């Protein structure tokens, strides 16, 4: 249990969402930019504090 | 402990025709032997409960029979349907034990497969793999032999798969994914998919000689 | 209608702890006994813990005694199982199954199972690859469309095409290892006009990391 993040991904094929549990928020989207790359996602990432969310939108 | 053993364990049989199943306890448990049926990755459904009766939806051509020691359960008309598992459990005493299960496997007419081949996506690239892909499905027999050949040059970063026999039409199906890399898939150029199934003396073949567009 | 199912696998450490659930409906919760039965990767139906309708009695498997705990919550009717020293060996497909009245002395329903998994390997989501035939008049009348579920670990994954309309020509291939990765694949052959007309969604889970993501395939339009 060391704090958990979500990414919320709308690309224009691979809509959905993953999770991983992290450190750091920054951490969180180093993993998550580099989840985003092997499907294939490139966009427009947001983030919500309140949710530990981010989103990547195509 | 109670020890149920199952007998044969594997057996194949053509659809209308008769098959018997043994179930045998260590010691007396009555008629407190149930069997149930778990086709291709379900969870196991009750088939016979008491060593004799039939459960919700069995036809009579379902039999469970035995006594104390000695349970079987008789298919007098095997079916695709009846594609499965088939375990066996005691409730006379604590622990409840089962019994390994005995597959049963269609006999069937042969059948010749369908190969496709798919060659590795943009997304796949973007990440700096290629993963080549065919699928050979609904033969019968499931001997089958992929052979793949990169040019018209040959592997080994093959990994197949087989599937359970398909149960409505006792069809088997396979995969094999060739992955080389990005810059491997790359420096080569036409990608085959070669299989020979005893439907066919001359191999059956996929194709593709990279056109990216 | 009876309806049981079962929560709380994922993956864990060897030495670990784990509580599964499994929730009853469609009958009357607490005039039954229930079980706890695991499967594994090889075998048949292995038995765990009973426990009699009102919790007064209780019996285990040699094997899981001292570390697993069944209880129930009659009144909000669930049961449950607290594992505690997880060795590899409890790796299963878990099942709560009704036990049932006279004649039936037989395990009269069943849930649909929870995996665990016991491994020191770190939870890997799966990587989701189209396969697309594009531009190959490849047809009887069929065209066979498919998705690729590579580097994932901890088992399973779930694929289903169109949030399952499409149980049509589907076919999923066992996931195969390359290193504490599995990949497996899934394919669906639909007709000549839907290939793009229609869209063919292939929807993948992956429960220890939680991930339900749509892969849209898309002619791979040359």
């Amino acid at each position: 249990a060391v704090t958990t993040y979500k990414l919320v991904i709308n690309g224009k094929t691979l809509k959905g969402e993953t999770t991983t549990k992290a450190v750091d928020a920054e951490t969180a989207e180093k993993a998550f930019k580099q989840y985003a790359n092997d499907n294939g996602v490139d966009g427009v990432w947001t983030y919500d504090d309140a949710t530990k969310t981010f989103t990547v939108t195509e | 402990n109670i020890v149920m053993t199952q007998s044969p364990k594997s057996m194949s049989m053509s659809v209308g025709e008769r098959v018997t199943l043994t179930c045998k306890a260590s010691e007396n448990v009555v008629t407190y032997v149930s069997w149930y049926q778990q086709k291709p990755e379900q969870s196991p459904k009750l088939l016979i409960y008491g060593a004799s009766n039939r459960y919700t939806g069995v036809p009579d051509r379902f039999t469970g029979s035995g006594s104390a020691t000695d349970f079987t359960l008789t298919i007098s008309s095997v079916q695709a349907e009846d594609l499965a598992d088939y375990h066996c459990g005691q409730g006379n005493s604590y622990p409840y034990t089962f019994g390994g299960g005995t597959k049963l496997e269609i006999k069937r007419a042969d059948a010749a497969p369908t190969v496709s081949i798919f060659p590795p996506s943009s997304e796949q690239l973007t990440s700096g793999g290629a993963s080549v892909v065919c699928f050979l499905n609904n033969f019968y027999p499931k001997d089958i032999n992929v052979k793949w050949k990169i040019d018209s040059e040959r592997q080994n970063g093959v990994l197949n798969s087989w599937t359970d026999q398909d149960s409505k039409d006792s069809t088997y199906s396979m995969s094999s994914t060739l992955t080389l890399t990005k810059d491997e898939y790359e420096r080569h150029n036409s990608y085959t998919c070669e299989a020979t199934h005893k439907t066919s003396t001359s191999p059956i073949v996929k194709s593709f000689n990279r056109n990216e567009c | 209608d009876v309806q049981l199912v079962e929560s709380g696998g994922g993956l864990v450490q060897p030495g670990g702890s784990r509580k599964l659930s499994c929730a009853a409906s469609g009958f009357t919760f607490s005039s039954f006994g229930m079980h706890w039965v695991r499967q594994a990767p090889e075998k048949g139906l292995e038995w765990v813990a009973y426990i009699s309708s009102g919790s007064s009695t209780l019996h285990y498997a040699d094997t899981v005694k001292g570390r697993f705990t069944i209880s129930r919550d009659n009144p909000k009717n669930t049961l449950f199982l607290q594992m505690t020293s997880l060795r590899s060996e409890d790796t299963g497909m878990y099942y709560c199954a009704r036990w049932g009245n006279y004649p039936y002395y037989a395990m009269d329903y069943w849930g649909q199972g929870t995996s665990v998994t016991v491994s020191s390997a770190k939870t890997t989501p799966p990587s989701v690859y189209p396969l697309a035939p594009g531009s190959a008049a490849q047809t009887n009348s069929m065209v066979t469309l498919g998705c690729l579920v590579k580097g994932y670990f901890p088992e399973p994954v779930t694929v289903t095409w169109n949030s399952g309309s499409l149980s049509s020509g589907v076919h999923t291939f066992p996931a195969v290892l390359q290193s504490d990765l599995y990949t497996l694949s899934s394919s669906v052959t639909v007709p000549s006009s839907p290939r793009p007309s229609e869209t063919v969604t292939c929807n993948v889970a992956h429960p220890a990391s939680s991930t339900k993501v749509d892969k849209k395939i898309v002619p791979r339009d040359c």
